[PDB]
């Protein structure tokens, strides 16, 4: 019991940008749409009810419209605060039934590509002490989003004991991600040295780690 | 308007799930208050709310497990949810709600009422054979405020606290003039856990990632922040992390390397 949204919407800065919300009679025919924001670490954000009717503090460049039982949300720049997650809604047999659509993850490009800022920590001397080591790769501020990680013990490919996140976005409007490498304090002490290689676009940056040196 | 979600942050299979929403700045005989979740990766699901009369309204797939109830002089709202599984594992919302059931009649066709004398007629002329039609009931629905939600995690697992290591500075996390540092937030569970620097003073520059679930079932987590290198002799730098979910808060001093 969802609307039938496009998963994924994507423009350039500027750019005209349109989303679907397609229900049937039941639901949107009712003719009363809201249409909702979801930015990662924010509570949701109305942004139309009514159809047509913007919240406060909505910009206006958003607007919705209704045609039978298809609802769209309309921008007519793209900007950068516009990436987000969109919802459409609407009430069906019933003003406490609410029936939200199946959300759209829209994209906007056209931010210049960044490279990545790597830093590789060692495994702490308290976590040492506790008879842990863990090994935190952190890489910062790149553009596109996607980038590869390898580990390395000593010049050798290391196959067990990572975990790596996927990349999202930091307040600058550019990407990180983390990786991590968990040893035994055996492993970490028993070699000369641990390395974490990230890819991105066409240039590899590896940062190195060794237990003699700290 | 304040809407604040309290309640547990991990509930096993089986049991019943009770949230409690504390309202401020209006009031429940005038507002309705409705409960939205989502859970990870999935869209916004409605679950029920109760109105200004004290009706309550409920998702229709999830009714046979849902109970709302409300207490106007403590200004509160609450949510039961029984039986619950992963699946009813997500960020749970109080909002207020604008709710409204309009009745009316097709376009040309009028109330009898209308038509100059409760059902719809065409021709308010001859309206000794016009059709009497009954109205068609349209239905209003939008979220006015949204709470802050509350994240809920259904395991049979147990809640773990973090243990808090320091990711410290050296010649090797340095950037000439800038400086990363950091904490690494490790074994705890369930979600979630939040990371300020030197109580909120410390904000510009700072990363908090996303979490690992490791395979040991248990999730970690780091913040970094990019700090002058000049300042790495003079400055204090204190990580404040937040795990709810075992009332439990870490401040961890994150010192310079000499190395």
């Amino acid at each position: 019991a969802v609307l039938n949204q496009p998963s994924s919407v994507s423009g350039s800065l500027g750019q005209r940008v349109s989303i679907t919300c397609s229900g049937s009679s039941s639901n949107v025919g009712n003719g009363y749409v809201s249409w909702y924001q979801l930015i990662p670490g924010s509570a949701p954000r109305t942004l139309i009810y009514g159809d047509t009717s913007r919240a406060s503090g909505v910009p206006d460049r958003f607007s919705g419209s209704r045609s039978g039982n298809t609802a769209t949300l309309t921008i007519s720049s793209l900007q950068a605060e516009d990436e987000a997650d969109y919802f459409c809604a609407s009430a069906e047999d019933s003003s406490s039934n609410a029936v939200f659509g199946s959300g759209t993850t829209l994209t906007v490009l056209g931010q210049p590509k960044a490279a990545p800022s790597v830093t590789l920590f060692p495994p702490s001397s308290e976590e040492l002490q506790a008879n842990k080591a863990t090994l935190v790769c952190l890489i910062s501020d790149f553009y596109p989003g996607a980038v590869t990680v390898a580990w390395k013990a000593d010049s050798s490919p290391v196959k067990a004991g990572v975990e790596t996140t996927t990349p999202s976005k930091q307040s600058n409007n550019k990407y990180a991600a983390s990786s991590y490498l968990s040893l035994t304090p055996e492993q970490w002490k028993s070699h000369r040295s641990y390395s974490c290689q990230v890819t991105h676009e066409g240039s590899t940056v590896e940062k190195t780690v060794a237990p003699t040196e700290c | 308007v304040q809407l604040q979600e309290s309640g547990p942050s991990l509930v096993k299979p089986s049991q019943t799930l009770s949230l409690t929403c504390t309202t401020s700045g209006f009031s429940l005989s005038d507002k309705t208050v409705g409960w939205v979740r989502q859970a990870p990766g999935k869209a916004l699901e409605w679950l029920g709310s109760i109105d200004t009369s004290g009706r309550t309204g409920y998702n229709p797939g999830l009714k046979s497990r849902l109970d709302i109830t409300k207490d106007n002089p403590k200004r509160q709202v609450s949510l039961s949810l029984s039986s619950v599984t992963t699946a009813d594992s997500a960020t749970y919302y109080c909002t207020t709600v604008h709710q409204q059931t309009r009745k009316g009649c097709p376009d040309g066709w009028s109330f009898g009422w209308d038509c100059g004398f409760e059902d719809c007629y065409d021709d308010c002329t001859d309206i000794l054979s016009s059709q009497t039609l009954s109205p068609t009931d349209t239905y209003e629905f939008h979220v006015d405020a949204w709470g802050q939600g509350l994240l809920v995690t259904v395991s049979s697992a147990s809640t773990k606290g973090p243990s808090v290591f320091p990711l410290a500075p050296s010649s090797k996390s340095t950037s000439g003039g800038t400086a990363a540092l950091g904490c690494l937030v490790k074994d705890y569970f369930p979600e979630p856990v939040t990371v300020s620097w030197n109580s909120g003073a410390l904000t510009s520059g700072v990363h908090t990632f996303p979490a690992v679930l490791q395979s040991s079932g248990l999730y970690s987590l780091s913040s970094v922040v990019t700090v002058p290198s000049s300042s790495l002799g003079t400055q204090t730098y204190i990580c404040n992390v937040n795990h709810k979910p075992s009332n439990t808060k870490v401040d961890k001093k994150v010192e310079p390397k000499s190395c």
